């Protein structure tokens, strides 16, 4: 019905969401050499999945790392350098997140035009019976 | 994502991976027996689109 | 010998195609716009 | 038979519930940057189980330390859903009254 | 291919973990040792080298890790989810759960110690080691096991998933319950 | 029981950076 | 509804197709012996019944930019470059022959 | 007789979206050096008529291209380029066609408001007497 | 038989609905890259029927994928990408079904009108003779 | 006999954007 | 009750309207050493609260200075230096105070939006039956 | 569910929680 | 199924097998 | 609203603090004995439900 | 008429036809 | 009739002496 | 009662 | 309230007030 | 005739040490005139 | 009695049209030296009243030049200059102006919206009873 | 009236 296009219109909504905050925490984490967890921070990515289970939501299915080499840096004087003297950065690329934002921000928006679209429709079917 | 914006895209990378490639060459200027690398580019794959097949 | 060839690519000529193709598809979009606007318009017909 | 209970059917007691649901978005809203507070869901069936509750949202993303689970593109979208719902449950138990007029009055 | 040590050091992060994901590495050089997690998913390796330390945690899901030799050295978990796995060695100290959802394995060593959780969902196993030790979670959900040894032990809760159980153990004592 | 604290930037941060005052951040658990 | 919607749509897609045609030219600026590839557009009217007004624009590849491409010198003897018009016989990985 | 009024306004609205169309054709097609068959697309415009001797109903008697001559440019390296490296492109100017669209909508949904406002003057006169 | 226009109207109004649910899920899903190569997601299409054998009733007869190639993506980063660094997207193109999204409610909200004046022409015909 | 097809912008642009599967068109 | 609801979304409003005078109050504050009261500007924030135990109002429960210590700078010529020549500013940080004023406006316009659509049901209410 | 969930930890070293 | 490594948002314990993944 | 907001706000603060850290080692380039300040930043996840 | 209308061409080339 | 008017039928062409010879 | 809430009248 | 609100004050020196 | 007078907006929000308003029509926020 | 609040709203109309005038006078005279009445021009201000003693209109009781002391300028040719080589300019303040007209633009129209509110509950009361 | 209140005839 019209409403089902309102859980496939928001679960986009949340969908492209959790790109932006994914994002967010990719562009905020491009210069960390350090990280609590003793892990160093990769690029993470929210792989979005149909979940057919006529109307398809998206679901996201898990955020996935990176599998680009870290970046290596020699900084021997560091407290982390190895015995070669190398640091190891984070393999956040600066131009894809610019990317993913654009296109996380425009996705989300079109998919509010669907949701305005549905409820114009159904106002309309209510309407009738008046 | 609209493919214009990937296909340039490939072209930022590409020129990026250049840029680290051209650093790496005048930081060992002064390095004995050393070789310049160069990047080499190549246009990706050409798609139909307006055939199924 | 002893030289590589590059590419033919005309940077200009492709920046102006851009700004020609981009103002061309954005009036193509006033025409869609103005299309379901006529169509919203002719609907009193039935609203006896 | 012939009684209020099964003329009027269960729209008797859906425009309760879609008042009640109503309330509980807008609280969500409100409180959607006070810290600690905690996003609350209201189950229909329940409420269908009292015609014939109040539960916590599991966040689909972590706080930032605030500890607020209130997502404001989910409530939106479940606010509009639940005035759409609740302006044809107006309809459907209206339109019962105005059925049972016409009967009554045969005109 | 192999690994070779500058191959090493350009999958390290700043803590010492080796990031071997999607890489097309076949075998690692005997006595290797890791100062913290090692990753070899999705790898084409089939066997880990003998003397192998990992400082960390072991993480092979969806590998195509077949061998694990005796005198491994884990101090975090062992994640083989998705691997070739058919049978798990005895000597292996590990210092974690033993994750084997969804892997061939058949044979446990006997009277293993998992000072963690263990997982056996959907594996071929026919059934448990005698004397069986886990100090967490045991998980045997859409597993062939039906009949549990006479002896064993399980300090959490038990998870039978779906499986039907006939022969309980003769002396069980349970820190927590049983869930089918 | 009752559940309050700063909103905005402030709470929207890890607790390492200290800009919450000790007592309003025991009020955000719970209070009676 | 009009009819118009769709041949204003359909006009927009093309452009945005154009416009990708000539986004891969300007990611292949440093390319080797890269020849730029040509766009345009193409009228093709309805015909049928009724008055003659409606007529769709689709975009399409008509050439490539044959011209010698910027000749870089880098004194290596294995580097080699076409003079005026030619091209280099070679065959890909199906082995099959293809100007290159 | 006001349902002469509908055929005149009808008739009208039809001579509209004859004229959105061939302003959408003009748009789309203002940039196209190429064609269907082997001419050049020129700017198309349709041909109202009045048959006056009541209502004098406006009828669409056929499109006209527009006479004026094709914008040349000088593509000396394109294929379809001439002994003087000249092609021509179509005459569509977009000032004209902008003013067109809006011309055109704004007098289709004028024609609307005359049919609904003439058929409220024959449910009246329906119901004149009782 | 007495409601042949409400069965056919109310048709429209469920197979246009159908139409708005496949745009939904076409957006929804235009970044989902999901795994492998032909799992991945396509953009969708309802398929509307008439079977004049009066009204004619409009039937939708199943969802048909689209055949447009995969939109390909060079990105040798996903961990779910192909030996050549390829991942393929759905066939989703915004432009239509922005479209798709205007015919679709318009066309649903037309078929509201047309319902609800045939209750009225039902309304009026038991007033006859009085 | 039936009349089917795809509806929308997928049918409305010209058979040379083959968007709609051979067999249903 | 939807009357409830217009106390939620009016306490709401009061609550953020307060949140952005207070954020006034940093912004024009940021660089003031002296005050009417001998002490040094502290960043302020006002802290919301909520009675759960149906309809929570959230309520401003006071004002709560940042605890973080006042920037000193070295203005040894300054006439209210300290011994070592230290003046203490405010602790109010820029990039805090903005995202505050984003948050506030977006929270205070979304309450609106709650309100007026609360308000058309209560409306419709007064239309059932009639 | 019928209980409220946890909040979240951003700790500066996930040993010490 | 679906993705192969979907990581975890509980707190590294090395002891408990995390369920919020979806683990199979 | 959504909470990348102030995820990019607890970023560009640090920022800042990164750059004040840099901004004393210029000012002591010509002090006596002055040993220099490291700066880096430390990820730290939220970690929870979702 | 009686003769159902016939469908539009919309050829990419008219020499193809 | 208008002059000039354009038809709504494929233009009789020049290559395939079909159409330049069938008036 | 917020503890320690700043007041609103001359100190 | 019952009495007015008193006007609020804004000096440059609480004492002076 | 008991009015509550001054010059609205930016003039009367500044505080009193800007001196802009004229002290006779500043006098007239009282209740006075 | 909702024609009070015509004679209260309405009056405000009236009133904020006054400071919108001050305002535009205070801004085209920001810099003019002279003056028709040889004297020098002076930042203007409105007076509002209220007789509060139900309804109480808002009247402007009559302009009143700003207190602040007129900016001199050291302009020692200029023809208008004094001994000390002076000439003074009008004291309005860009900032205060811009504040009034944004103040004054908004205060006339939250007087419409009452006015056109109280005008709908009169009529819902004319149509009382029926 | 106002006090310090300006006139709108000629000085």
């Amino acid at each position: 019905s019209l409403f089902n296009v309102f859980n496939v219109t928001g679960s986009a909504m949340s969908a492209e969401s959790v790109r932006l905050n994914t994002t967010s925490s990719n562009l905020a984490n491009a210069d960390s050499v350090s990280s609590s967890a003793k892990d160093t921070y990769k690029a993470r990515h929210a792989v979005f999945g149909a979940e057919l289970s006529d109307t398809v939501p998206v679901k996201v299915m898990g955020i996935v790392e990176s599998d680009k080499p870290l970046s290596a840096e020699y900084n021997p004087d560091h407290p982390l350098a190895n015995e070669e003297g190398y640091i190891y950065k984070p393999n956040v690329n600066v131009m894809e997140e610019m990317a993913n934002m654009i296109s996380a921000s425009r996705a989300y928006q079109t998919n509010v035009q669907v949701a305005d679209s549905s409820k114009q429709m159904l106002l309309r079917t209510l309407q009738m019976g008046q | 994502m609209h493919p214009a914006l990937w296909v340039s895209k490939t072209g930022l990378d590409a020129q990026q991976t250049n840029i680290a490639t051209i650093s790496n060459n005048l930081a060992n200027a002064s390095t004995v027996g050393y070789k310049k690398s160069r990047a080499v580019f190549e246009d990706l794959f050409y798609q139909n689109i307006n055939q199924p097949g | 010998t002893g030289a590589i060839e590059g590419s033919n690519v005309n940077a200009v000529g492709e920046m102006t195609a851009l700004i020609d193709l981009q103002r061309q598809f954005e009036m193509q979009v006033k025409m869609m716009s103005t299309a379901e606007e006529m169509d919203k318009s002719s609907d009193s017909l039935l609203r006896m | 038979a012939i009684s209020f209970d099964n003329a009027l059917g269960i729209h008797q007691h859906t425009v309760g519930v879609r008042e009640r649901n109503a309330e509980v978005i807008s609280t969500n809203i409100a409180q959607a940057n006070t810290p600690g507070y905690k996003a609350r869901g209201l189950d229909f069936a329940k409420e269908l189980q009292a015609a014939t509750d109040k539960l916590y949202r599991l966040p689909t993303q972590p706080d930032t330390g605030d500890g607020n689970t209130v997502d404001l593109d989910l409530e939106r979208n479940l606010f509009m859903q639940n005035q759409i719902r609740h302006q044809a449950s107006l309809d459907f138990l209206g339109s019962k009254f105005k059925n049972l007029t016409k009967a009554i009055k045969g005109e | 291919y192999e690994l070779d040590y500058y191959s090493k050091f350009g999958h390290t992060d700043n803590y010492g973990n080796l990031d071997l994901r999607n890489k097309p590495y076949t075998q690692l050089p005997s006595g290797f040792v890791v100062k913290g997690n090692l990753n070899i998913s999705q790898t084409p390796i089939k066997k880990l080298p003998k003397g192998l330390d990992v400082g960390g945690s072991l993480e092979a899901t969806n590998s195509a890790l077949k061998t694990i030799r005796s005198g491994t050295k884990i101090k975090g978990y062992a994640n083989l989810l998705g691997s070739k796995i058919e049978s798990w060695p005895r000597g292996i100290k590990l210092g974690g759960y033993l994750n084997l959802t969804d892997t061939p394995l058949k044979t446990l060593p006997a009277k293993l110690r998992v000072k963690g959780d263990l997982s056996v969902i959907r594996t071929p196993i026919s059934a448990l080691p005698e004397g069986l030790v886990v100090d967490g979670n045991l998980y045997i959900g859409g597993s062939a096991l039906q009949v549990f040894p006479d002896t064993m032990t399980v300090k959490g809760n038990i998870f039978l998933g779906g499986n039907k159980i006939t022969k309980w153990p003769s002396n069980l004592t349970l820190g927590g319950a049983v869930a089918p | 029981n009752m559940v309050a604290g700063i909103p905005g930037a402030l709470s929207n941060q890890p607790p390492a950076d200290a800009s919450i005052p000790q007592d309003v951040a025991q009020m955000k658990d719970g209070s009676v | 509804m009009d009819r118009a919607l769709f041949l204003a749509m359909s006009g927009a897609k093309q452009n945005m197709q154009a416009l990708q045609l000539r986004a891969n030219n300007l990611a292949n600026v440093s390319t080797t012996g890269f020849r730029a590839d040509l766009a345009q557009a193409r009228s093709m009217q309805a015909y049928g019944e009724g008055h003659p007004s409606r007529v769709f624009s689709m975009t399409e590849r008509p050439g490539h930019n044959f011209a010698q491409g910027s000749v870089i010198t880098t004194g290596r003897d294995l580097d080699v470059t076409i003079e005026g018009s030619g091209w280099i016989s070679v065959l890909d990985h199906t082995g099959k022959e293809g100007l290159t």
